[PDB]
RNA sequence: CUCGUUAAGGAACUCGGCAAAAUGACCCCGUAACUUCGGGAGAAGGGGUGCUGACUUCGGUCAGCCGCAGUGAAUAGGCCCAAGCGACUGUUUAUCAAAAACACAGGUCUCUGCAAAAUCGUAAGAUGAAGUAUAGGGGCUGACGCCUGCCCGGUGCUGGA
RNA sequence: CCAUGUCCAGGUUGAAGGUGCGGUAAAACGCACUGGAGGACCGAACCCACGUACGUUGAAAAGUGCGGGGAUGAGGUGUGG
RNA sequence: AAACUGGGAGACUUGAGUGCAGAAGAGGAGAGUGGAAUUCCAUGUGUAGCGGUGAAAUGCGUAGAUAUAUGGAGGAACACCAGUGGCGAAGGCGGCUCUCUGGUCUGUAACUGACGCUGAGGCUCGAAAGCGUGGGGAGCAAACAGGAUUAGAUACCCUGGUAGUCCACGCCGUAAACGAUGAGUGCUAAGUGUUGGAGGGUUUCCGCCCUUCAGUGCUGCAGCAAACGCAUUAAGCACUCCGCC
């Protein structure tokens, strides 16, 4: 649930947080962590290519199985854990050979289930199958877009897609955001929707907590000088003395579309709905 | 709500002589079983306002019979309310 | 120039109580409007404080003594009633401007189906991200409370054929 | 901005949760004890630079004296980049 | 002094509850599901109108409307059954299946033995509109725009159209919330319909006659009323307690 703080300081008045009640341990598996660095938005060359990033808390990377390739061997669920790198929770899983792995935690996963990962698997939450073998109207997450590469699509906290129909060598899916699309019928996905979903309702509360997450502050274009922004300059507060407010590099900012007009995937997109 | 075998099961142990379905012991014990089960059902279905009426009327009936038993024999009253587990 | 004292008056001084003077420790009693119920609050306003003896249930209390003065030196909040601006802690013109300016948590519009959009670069290669729409970029507004009218002729943007 | 170290005398306050008692049909709830949150409070080192007097061929190419603000954080700062 | 009211020791079964055997029902909460129609979409055929009114106009249409045929998408309400019928303390409740659950009626005569009635203050529930957070959104429709009508028309009429009307969770606490008729109990002519039961006869009575409980309507006497009227479902004759003028 969402936890509400009492207003004991001015920096506390309207903050909320997670209860962390689906999490069952706080000590990760040692053989599945690697280091990370916090690039802070800088390049190959040492230059800022993305503004407003840098300098929070240190993190170790957990390796996830986005492929789901170990078939005809059940895996038991041992823990539901905290990941610093994503917004979903994560599950430690014991295969019977004794391989260990991490997995994205779907909605309603209990410690103790036994998941299966092939074409003859059942339709239960957690199970992963090729899209050919999934009926019409099942809620789905963690979708491959190329055979054998790993799920890419429905991965963040509380998201889901749905199966609409089949044809020759393609399956129709309605994704999160409402776009309709085609995906190869030999790709995989796992049954369920992603888990921790109150995540959306958290109120950060003060300027220090979003500094703990690795975000640096943002200055508005219109309190700059005319050599920094197209919006800078003028005596006093000023309006947008232009048509169409723009980015620091020109490029209009309300309603102007920026995807590639000769995209090699415009064959597969039915019914653009939201971007 | 209790079945008709639970009911006879619990009126065969608060009877006094044989053939003893009256006797405010029997009635408050059976009413206690009912009120417990209905409290469960209410916790599950908490916007069933039309069954809560019956719950409340059972509670009134039990409290009335308790008052009667007390005003006429305090020994039976104390022994009961110990045996049945109430009087908070 | 830096220090100490000053009769009677006590802001009559000056752009302005500037600068000085005054409050300052511990223990006890008490303490308003308003309020987001946490505060306001050290609100305000008052009292005690040394030394000897006796008892000390324990922590203290009684009897006595001395000085103008007992936290006897040094160190340590002045307070109150009203109005504007910014919610708040924070940041800023190294060296004439610390603020009503910037930021901020919260709001809203829009772009982006992943070799994502965006940015560095001739390119190779990179950040974004070992992320995947509850995510990432851009513009405006700026806690919280109540609210946010009319206009699509013009100009941009989107769709059309 | 990145990697790896290190620093913050002393004192105050009393959030969530927990345990016991009462109030109930079960409860909202009430009171003690516990507990130790926070861009919380007071105040040295440390980091700052609000007022004023002096200095202005200076003790000093930006300071000193007497007062001021922050002092567990959006903190200070050493070494290699 | 000891009839009555109060107190104490007993005893009883008619009030009140329980057991046993049966009956009816849009009573409530949750989860799925069906067909008819309106709207939009897709595709074929198809030529100049359609729509609307007391008459007109605005609107849609030769970027091929309306019509017509087949397929999809979504939402909301449930035709016939349907009835002065049923259920609920009231507000209210109508497609179908399952799960959880409250109350009523009838017969019996195992049981308890007055355990009853009413109820200031207090709690619970309470149509529609409205408010908050997050969804959904087909039809209808405050506000609003355009067309008419009139002396004028910030209306009635026509073409559009936003909140809302729908779901989950909180708040609000009011209506001609009405039978403008507080609750309990006993007593006082008859006649006639219908809903759910129980007994006796004739008995294929399971379709008929008689009796008897509990609901729901119509007519009508004593009595009551200022008249209207009410009348075993009292506004009649009486006792208890509350609310109010």
């Amino acid at each position: 649930a969402i936890k509400k703080y009492k207003p004991t300081t001015n920096g506390r008045r309207n903050m909320t947080s997670s209860d962390f009640a689906e999490i069952t341990t706080s000590t990760p598996e040692k053989s599945l962590l690697q280091p990370l660095k916090n690039n802070a938005g800088r390049n190959n060359n040492g230059r800022i290519t993305v503004r407003h990033q840098g300098g929070g808390h240190k993190r170790q990377y957990r390796v996830i199985d986005f492929k789901r390739n170990k078939d005809n061997v059940a895996a038991v669920v041992k823990t539901i854990e905290y990941d610093p790198n994503r917004s979903a929770n994560i599950a430690l899983v014991h295969y019977e050979d004794g391989v260990k792995a991490y997995i994205l935690a779907p909605k309603g996963l209990e410690v103790g289930m036994r998941l299966v990962s092939g074409p003859e698997a059942d339709i239960k939450v957690g199970n992963a199958l090729p899209l050919e073998n999934i009926p019409v109207g099942t809620v789905i997450h963690n979708i491959e877009m190329k055979p054998g590469k790993g799920g890419q699509l429905i991965r963040s906290a509380g998201t889901s897609a749905q199966v609409l129909g089949k044809e020759g060598k393609y399956v129709l899916i309605r994704l999160n955001s409402g776009e309709v699309r085609m995906i190869l019928a030999t790709c995989r996905a796992t049954i369920g929707s992603v888990g921790n979903e109150q995540h959306e309702l958290i109120n950060i509360g003060k300027a220090g907590r979003s500094r703990w997450m690795r975000k640096r502050p943002t200055v508005r274009g219109s309190v700059m000088n005319p050599n920094d922004h197209p919006h800078g300059g003028g005596e006093g507060k000023t309006p947008i003395g232009r048509k169409a407010p723009v980015s620091p590099w020109g490029q209009p900012a309300i309603g102007y579309k920026t995807r590639n007009k000769k995209a090699k995937s415009d064959k597969l997109i039915v019914r653009r709905r939201t971007k | 709500a209790i079945s008709q075998e639970r009911k006879n099961e619990i009126i065969k142990e608060y009877a006094r002589h044989e053939g003893d379905t009256g006797s405010p012991e029997v009635q408050i014990a059976v009413l206690t079983e009912d009120i417990n089960q209905l409290n469960e059902h209410a916790r599950t279905h908490k916007k069933d306002h039309h069954s809560y009426r019956g719950l409340m009327k059972k509670i009134g009936h039990r409290r009335n019979l308790l008052a009667y038993l007390r005003k006429t024999d305090i020994q039976r009253y104390r022994e009961l309310i110990q045996r049945l587990g109430l009087r908070r």
